[PDB]
């Protein structure tokens, strides 16, 4: 607990326009109900991981 | 005017600006790529800013307590 | 792979829709699945047949 | 390093006023300090202090 | 004109200059 620094909750600067974003093998499982239906979707094998 | 009378003859924008998000994109992911930090040439001079403001107020200090008349 | 995602960006052009379609179209195969196979678990596949 | 200067040119995107706007607030110190040291060069650093 | 009869139904730059530019 540093007084001088009390955390809080917050959000960061921005970029260049060109983003899709992703995720990994790791936390599927507690972690899955925010988004909703909001993918581009390929149900055919072409990509592999 | 002088030629036509020494003759005598008297007589929207969001196409362009995603144009340019793209550049500002295709600048950024680019710069990703050389390490070239693109706000070094800010930090430096925002750093550089406040230590003048804070050697400023020594330098008026003095002249605050001193006098501009003595300092000069 | 950065200049391709940022490039998408600005076309719109969703490069997951190919994956998002192929993962319902699949979920829906597996539950559709599991109501096939239900009944020759309890038809027999000789009934069925 | 090409491809990023012909494109700051298309932004009009200057790359050098984080380093123009560094030097004029250097040497705007230099003499800044050379204001503040002619002063305890003679009022001692015992009467500034 | 023959299927309207058959019928009868009778009836600004700079934002591309500079975009070629950089091109």
């Amino acid at each position: 607990y540093n007084p001088e620094k009390k955390e809080m909750i917050q959000e960061v600067i921005v970029e260049e326009d060109l983003e899709p974003f992703e995720a990994s093998k790791e936390t599927a499982e507690q972690f899955k109900h925010q988004h909703g239906d909001k993918v581009d979707i390929f149900e055919i094998p072409e990509t592999g991981e | 005017q002088k030629y036509a009378s020494i003759v005598g003859v008297d007589l929207l924008e969001e196409i362009t600006k995603d144009h340019k998000v793209l550049a500002r994109q295709q600048l950024q992911v680019l710069a990703r790529y050389l390490k070239m930090d693109l706000d070094n040439g800010e930090r430096k001079f925002l750093k550089e800013k406040d230590t003048v403001a804070e050697l400023q107020a020594q330098l008026d200090y003095l002249n605050a307590e001193l006098g501009e008349f003595f300092v000069n």
